[PDB]
RNA sequence: AGCCGGUAGCGGGCGUGGAUCCCUGGAUGUCCGAAUGGGGGAACCCGGCCGGCGGGAACGCCGGUCACCGCGCGCGCGGGGGGAACCUGGGGAACUGAAACAUCUCAGUACCCAGAGGAGAGGAAAGAGAAAUCGACUCCCUGAGUAGCGGCGAGCGA
RNA sequence: UGGUUCGUGGAGCCAUGGGGGAAUCUGGGCGGACCACCGCCUAAGGCUAAGUACUCCGGGUGACCGAUAGCGCACCAGUAC
RNA sequence: GUAGGGAAACCGAGUCCGAACAGGGCGCAGCGGCCGCAAAGUCCGCGGCCGUGGACCCGAAACCGGGCGAGCUAGCCCUGGCCAGGGUGAAGCUGGGGUGAGACCCAGUGGAGGCCCGAACCGGUGGGGGAUGCAAACCCCUCGGAUGAGCUGGGGCUAGGAGUGAAAAGCUAACCGAGCCCGGAGAUAGCUGGUUCUCCCCGAAAUGACUUUAGGGUCAGCCUCAGGCG
RNA sequence: CGUAGGGUUAGGCGGGACCUAAGGUGAAGCCGAAAGGCGUAGCCGAAGGGCAGCCGGUUAAUAUUCCGGCCCUUCCCGCAG
RNA sequence: UGGUGUUGGCUCUUGGUCGCGCCUGCGUAGGAUAGGUGGGAGCCUGUGAACCCCCGCCUCCGGGUGGGGGGGAGGCGCCGGUGAAAUACCACCCUGGCGCGGCUGGGGGCCUAACCCUCGGAUGGGGGGACAGCGCUUGGCGGGCAGUUUGACUGGGGCGGU
RNA sequence: GGGCCUGACUGCGAGGCCUGCAAGCCGAGCAGGGGCGAAAGCCGGGCCUAGUGAACCGGUGGUCCCGUGUGGAAGGGCCAU
């Protein structure tokens, strides 16, 4: 539940559809639905932790971005961050993007 | 997933090797222990800079050698010693033979280098192998002889 | 050429040396309010630092300064709040209609929220769609209640 | 799942929450499932006047009202209550 | 509008069904003396009626959105306060008795308790009165509790399909089986009501069929107008 | 009640420049489409804690406030120990 | 509640499979047990024959194959017996099975480092642990809640009847 | 009661019955290809009047009508059920 730091992703609506009946494509007279309600679909949030400048970091991101996290620790090395606060890490990695 | 291995691993691969290993294993474990790196592209290239620049100066010593193949193998070391017969009074030693090949013919030798278990203690014409290099192994001639 | 607002009166003044009045700029602008030194039951209370007043150390007053967040190497810049409709975006009903009702309708409307701005949005083809064509986007007319969509119902509608 | 006229339909297109997951022009998307052929177009970065909407505000004008009308208010009204 | 027919391909004064040159469906054809006149059609105005809109006006009970409310009331939380006087007399304790030791018994002392009587205080049983009240719940008489699950001040928290409830669908600001305000909103109302000057001509129906229909509709019958026929 | 004029005097009463209670708010931190919801510290929050004034006189109207008498608190500075 | 992501390491046991080493096939008939389709008219042997004894392994009870040791210059085909197809020897592939391996599905154990909990101490310790949680998706239970439906005629309505 | 047969027709259909609609009903005749009969002729189910169900959605056989740039295909139409 939330946003993905690194792609953006958010949590978007979608309708469920319950339909009964059977396809007219099996041959069946057709599907009728039986019900629409608003839902939601969370994007798979998951932790990533990571030492960077010998603190650290964590990330809220969606499992698809998970290796993006890793690819900005790598971009990381280019930069003058120890000493800063993990804060500050995480704003210097962010930017990176 | 690719990770190049930073250290040799069990029944995994060899240092400098490229790997495909789980996601989990490489993140959780491989990553974060400093055993291994991401075959990203950019450093998947530092690797080859790598393996190009051993084998430079590998290559460069094999061959730093060889041409000192080429200054002894073509010369004889030539050692007068105050001896009678066949019996030298003092001796040569390795350390000996360097402090000569440096006078005459003028290469320098690490004493320490040449093959020469104990001080040579008879005159003679003697063959002593240098090892300047391993698979480089050297003959060097020398005449030790009287006056 | 009168004038000291509505507003006359008492009691006094000003104006051809150009008043009142009108327009523009500027100065002053208690306290509250985003309200921002801190607190708080808005318009009250209580502080720190620098400077000043009083006989002035206690006490009090005056001037300056002190919130938080963001961006940039403590300092700079910026943000915050408001605005009748309009605009985009994120959410998003129900009565009702279907002469009952659930899909459908009402309607992506009402409404909440965020954001902008004098507009906003969109915009320079990974387009259209049959022409060997056109040539960003927006807006009006038309195409057309067509094509279609639709418990092929009510209706919806490029 | 949403958007489109398209309510699962032969359902393409545009968008994307989940999973998998490329290539760099001999690359890719599209022309309504799919295939071939023939064409169109170049995704995954950004900006961009004008023509458009509105009316708190100023002005002009009414086969508009004329104090029970016309704004709730012609008046000290978003007041008294 | 000038061509229709056909699901369509398509043909075309025809076309569709069909084997059909059959049969049928649906279609095709001005006046006067080249002149004028009329006309298909179409545009604009006007009027009647229809569709979509709130669509003749007024009226629900309700539904939904967003807010406002626990200064009333309900529960809980924090901190305070209050409860005249009188009565009964638990445990314990002390002493006496008892016994092997005891239980236990008696006396005194003691002062317990959702104990008793009864003010304040909190209630509200029965009756009478009030009934355009003194009062939108009062008054008098009577009556319940009154150290407790007691009462009460101040400061707080919990709310709308939600709270709170020693439970009555009670209470949540004098009407709660779902609060109030504003909005959707002119909801909808096949129901009730109301519908405004004058004269003149005509003049019904209350049936049939069908209808989640029966006090509502569609068609038909019956009224009226215009044109034609005769 | 209409018009006017007067009238409320504090280091010691009450509250503030003191404390904390429920609760509220809230660095850190957590969460949530937006709005926003939480949250140890801290801060706010009293009719609880803390804190120095009694008796009399006086006005048309104020008085532990003015006056009189007798007492007291804190802060600043100084002197002495 | 299945699948999948987050989600990893080692092992055992089973199942799928491919890659090898392999072994394996018993009708009339034909010596003996003939799996196919070709190459095939010759092969083998101090890389020690005819044959003698002991073990393994399937065992159509006749053997087959794998080993150990003597003997240590011998054996089987082609022909022909021969049947549907015939013999030595090399392949390409089956029936079934075995052991190595890859790649995997299912179970069991263990591990730690994701994730969760916890510890005056926190780049760490301890505990749970790839489970749980959480994302997407599957099917189910579901008046806890929501929206509704619940006919008409009728000597009132209901009940009955229609 | 028996013999032969499948007219328990295909393409139509003048004209009517009934009737608010939609339905329902009767039907001579012509053409195609048949059955029975020597022929006249009869036969488009049953002496008759009940034995039934609009449209929507869908199934199956046929047709080869449409096919989203084009050829196909998907899907539809049409006839029958
Ligand atoms: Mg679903
Ligand atoms: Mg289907
Ligand atoms: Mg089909
Ligand atoms: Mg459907
Ligand atoms: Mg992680
Ligand atoms: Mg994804
Ligand atoms: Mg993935
Ligand atoms: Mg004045
Ligand atoms: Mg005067
Ligand atoms: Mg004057
Ligand atoms: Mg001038
Ligand atoms: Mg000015
Ligand atoms: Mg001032
Ligand atoms: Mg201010
Ligand atoms: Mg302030
Ligand atoms: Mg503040
Ligand atoms: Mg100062
Ligand atoms: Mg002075
Ligand atoms: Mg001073
Ligand atoms: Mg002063
Ligand atoms: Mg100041
Ligand atoms: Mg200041
Ligand atoms: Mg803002
Ligand atoms: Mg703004
Ligand atoms: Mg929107
Ligand atoms: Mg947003
Ligand atoms: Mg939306
Ligand atoms: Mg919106
Ligand atoms: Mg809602
Ligand atoms: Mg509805
Ligand atoms: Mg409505
Ligand atoms: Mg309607
Ligand atoms: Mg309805
Ligand atoms: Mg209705
Ligand atoms: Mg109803
Ligand atoms: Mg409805
Ligand atoms: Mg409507
Ligand atoms: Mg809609
Ligand atoms: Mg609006
Ligand atoms: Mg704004
Ligand atoms: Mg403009
Ligand atoms: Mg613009
Ligand atoms: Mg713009
Ligand atoms: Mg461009
Ligand atoms: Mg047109
Ligand atoms: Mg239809
Ligand atoms: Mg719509
Ligand atoms: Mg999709
Ligand atoms: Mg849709
Ligand atoms: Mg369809
Ligand atoms: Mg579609
Ligand atoms: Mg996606
Ligand atoms: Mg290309
Ligand atoms: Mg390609
Ligand atoms: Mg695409
Ligand atoms: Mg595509
Ligand atoms: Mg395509
Ligand atoms: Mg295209
Ligand atoms: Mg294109
Ligand atoms: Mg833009
Ligand atoms: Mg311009
Ligand atoms: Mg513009
Ligand atoms: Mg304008
Ligand atoms: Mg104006
Ligand atoms: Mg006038
Ligand atoms: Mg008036
Ligand atoms: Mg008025
Ligand atoms: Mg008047
Ligand atoms: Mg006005
Ligand atoms: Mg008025
Ligand atoms: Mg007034
Ligand atoms: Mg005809
Ligand atoms: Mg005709
Ligand atoms: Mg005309
Ligand atoms: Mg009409
Ligand atoms: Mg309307
Ligand atoms: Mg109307
Ligand atoms: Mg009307
Ligand atoms: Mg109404
Ligand atoms: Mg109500
Ligand atoms: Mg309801
Ligand atoms: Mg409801
Ligand atoms: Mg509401
Ligand atoms: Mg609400
Ligand atoms: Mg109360
Ligand atoms: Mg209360
Ligand atoms: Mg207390
Ligand atoms: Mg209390
Ligand atoms: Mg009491
Ligand atoms: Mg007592
Ligand atoms: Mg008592
Ligand atoms: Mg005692
Ligand atoms: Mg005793
Ligand atoms: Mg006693
Ligand atoms: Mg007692
Ligand atoms: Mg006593
Ligand atoms: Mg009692
Ligand atoms: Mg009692
Ligand atoms: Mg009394
Ligand atoms: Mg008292
Ligand atoms: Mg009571
Ligand atoms: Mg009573
Ligand atoms: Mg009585
Ligand atoms: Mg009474
Ligand atoms: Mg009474
Ligand atoms: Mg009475
Ligand atoms: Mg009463
Ligand atoms: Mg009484
Ligand atoms: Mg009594
Ligand atoms: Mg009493
Ligand atoms: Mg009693
Ligand atoms: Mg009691
Ligand atoms: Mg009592
Ligand atoms: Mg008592
Ligand atoms: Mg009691
Ligand atoms: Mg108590
Ligand atoms: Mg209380
Ligand atoms: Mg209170
Ligand atoms: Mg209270
Ligand atoms: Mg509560
Ligand atoms: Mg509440
Ligand atoms: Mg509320
Ligand atoms: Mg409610
Ligand atoms: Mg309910
Ligand atoms: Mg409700
Ligand atoms: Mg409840
Ligand atoms: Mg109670
Ligand atoms: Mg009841
Ligand atoms: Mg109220
Ligand atoms: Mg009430
Ligand atoms: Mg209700
Ligand atoms: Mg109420
Ligand atoms: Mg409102
Ligand atoms: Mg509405
Ligand atoms: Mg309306
Ligand atoms: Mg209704
Ligand atoms: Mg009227
Ligand atoms: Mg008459
Ligand atoms: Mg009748
Ligand atoms: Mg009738
Ligand atoms: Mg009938
Ligand atoms: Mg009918
Ligand atoms: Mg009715
Ligand atoms: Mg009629
Ligand atoms: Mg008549
Ligand atoms: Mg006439
Ligand atoms: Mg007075
Ligand atoms: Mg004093
Ligand atoms: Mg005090
Ligand atoms: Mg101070
Ligand atoms: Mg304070
Ligand atoms: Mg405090
Ligand atoms: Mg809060
Ligand atoms: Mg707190
Ligand atoms: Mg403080
Ligand atoms: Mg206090
Ligand atoms: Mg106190
Ligand atoms: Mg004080
Ligand atoms: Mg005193
Ligand atoms: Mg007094
Ligand atoms: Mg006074
Ligand atoms: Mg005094
Ligand atoms: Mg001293
Ligand atoms: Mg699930
Ligand atoms: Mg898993
Ligand atoms: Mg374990
Ligand atoms: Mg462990
Ligand atoms: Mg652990
Ligand atoms: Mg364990
Ligand atoms: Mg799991
Ligand atoms: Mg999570
Ligand atoms: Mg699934
Ligand atoms: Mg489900
Ligand atoms: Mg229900
Ligand atoms: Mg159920
Ligand atoms: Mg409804
Ligand atoms: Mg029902
Ligand atoms: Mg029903
Ligand atoms: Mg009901
Ligand atoms: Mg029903
Ligand atoms: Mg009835
Ligand atoms: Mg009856
Ligand atoms: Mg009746
Ligand atoms: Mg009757
Ligand atoms: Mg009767
Ligand atoms: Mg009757
Ligand atoms: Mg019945
Ligand atoms: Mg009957
Ligand atoms: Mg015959
Ligand atoms: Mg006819
Ligand atoms: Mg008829
Ligand atoms: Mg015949
Ligand atoms: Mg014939
Ligand atoms: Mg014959
Ligand atoms: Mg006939
Ligand atoms: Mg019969
Ligand atoms: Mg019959
Ligand atoms: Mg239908
Ligand atoms: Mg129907
Ligand atoms: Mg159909
Ligand atoms: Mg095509
Ligand atoms: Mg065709
Ligand atoms: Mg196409
Ligand atoms: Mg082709
Ligand atoms: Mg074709
Ligand atoms: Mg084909
Ligand atoms: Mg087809
Ligand atoms: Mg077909
Ligand atoms: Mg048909
Ligand atoms: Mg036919």
């Amino acid at each position: 539940s939330k946003v993905c730091e690194i792609s953006g992703k958010r949590p978007i609506v979608a309708n469920s559809i319950q339909r009964r009946g059977k396809a007219k494509r099996e041959g069946g007279v057709g599907k009728k639905t039986t019900g629409i309600s608003k839902r939601r679909q969370y994007p798979n949030l998951q932790k990533v932790r990571v030492r960077v400048a010998g603190q650290e970091i964590t990330f809220r991101v969606a499992a698809s971005h998970i290796p993006k996290v890793y690819e900005l620790v790598e971009r990381a090395k280019g930069l003058k961050l120890e000493g800063l606060s993990p804060k500050e890490i995480k704003k210097e990695l962010l930017k990176l993007l | 997933m690719k990770v190049i291995l930073l250290e040799p691993l069990e029944n995994l691969g060899d240092v400098g090797q490229v790997v495909d290993v789980k996601p989990g294993y490489a993140r959780n474990y491989l990553l974060p222990r400093g055993l291994a790196v991401l075959a990203t592209e950019s450093n998947l290239k530092a690797l080859e800079a790598r393996i190009r620049a051993q084998a430079k100066r590998l290559a460069e010593r094999k061959a730093e050698a060889e041409r000192l193949k080429e200054i002894l193998e073509n010369l004889t070391l030539t050692i007068p010693v105050r001896a009678g017969e066949t019996k030298i009074y003092g001796s040569v030693t390795a350390k000996d033979i360097a402090e000569a090949l440096s006078r005459q013919h003028g290469v320098t030798i690490d004493p320490k280098r040449l093959a020469l278990e104990k001080p040579i203690k008879e005159l003679g014409e003697y063959v002593l192998t240098y090892k300047p290099h391993p698979e480089v192994p050297i003959q060097l001639k020398v005449s030790v002889v009287a006056q």
